[PDB]
């Protein structure tokens, strides 16, 4: 029972020389909660970011295999992060604590200057997701 | 860095 399914649509754009990033929704996600379901959240990290205050995060949303968040996060770090990855940890939220590894993906600064990410990206590991960045057009 | 990740509900 390993059926990554799971597809989210994360956008990342560069406006007002700032990370413009908009998480959508979710679709095709695989229970793993014993009430047959997962109720994950929306977590990214713009590294490195001693300060603490980089790091956004929301709340999940409720019972449903297909949570929409439609949030809006504009940031952005010192010019040496271009080198730097913008981090997404999706974890699914057990109310106490979280055991739950539903995927991560992370998306170049420098790439995204010369062009804006916008897709659905696949469930992969934590290597797999902080060492590339292959969003799927769908469209 | 405090204890975020679980850091939601209780
Ligand atoms: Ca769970
Ligand atoms: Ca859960």
């Amino acid at each position: 029972h390993t059926e990554k399914r799971g597809r989210i649509y994360l956008k990342a754009e560069v406006t007002d020389e700032k990370l413009h990033v908009t998480v959508r929704d979710a679709k095709n996600l695989i229970p793993m909660d014993p009430n047959g379901l997962s109720d994950p959240y929306v977590k990214l990290k713009l590294i490195p970011d001693p300060k603490n205050e980089s790091k956004q995060k929301t709340k999940t949303i409720r019972s449903t295999l297909n949570p929409q968040w439609n949030e809006s996060f504009t940031f952005k770090l010192k010019p040496s992060d271009k080198d730097r990855r913008l981090s997404v940890e999706i974890w699914d939220w057990d109310r106490t604590t979280r055991n739950d590894f539903m995927g991560s993906l992370s998306f170049g600064v420098s790439e995204l200057m010369k062009m804006p990410a916008s897709g659905w990206y696949k469930l992969l590991n934590q290597e797999e997701g902080e060492y590339y960045n292959v969003p799927i057009p769908e469209g | 860095d405090q204890s975020d990740f679980e850091g939601f509900s209780y």
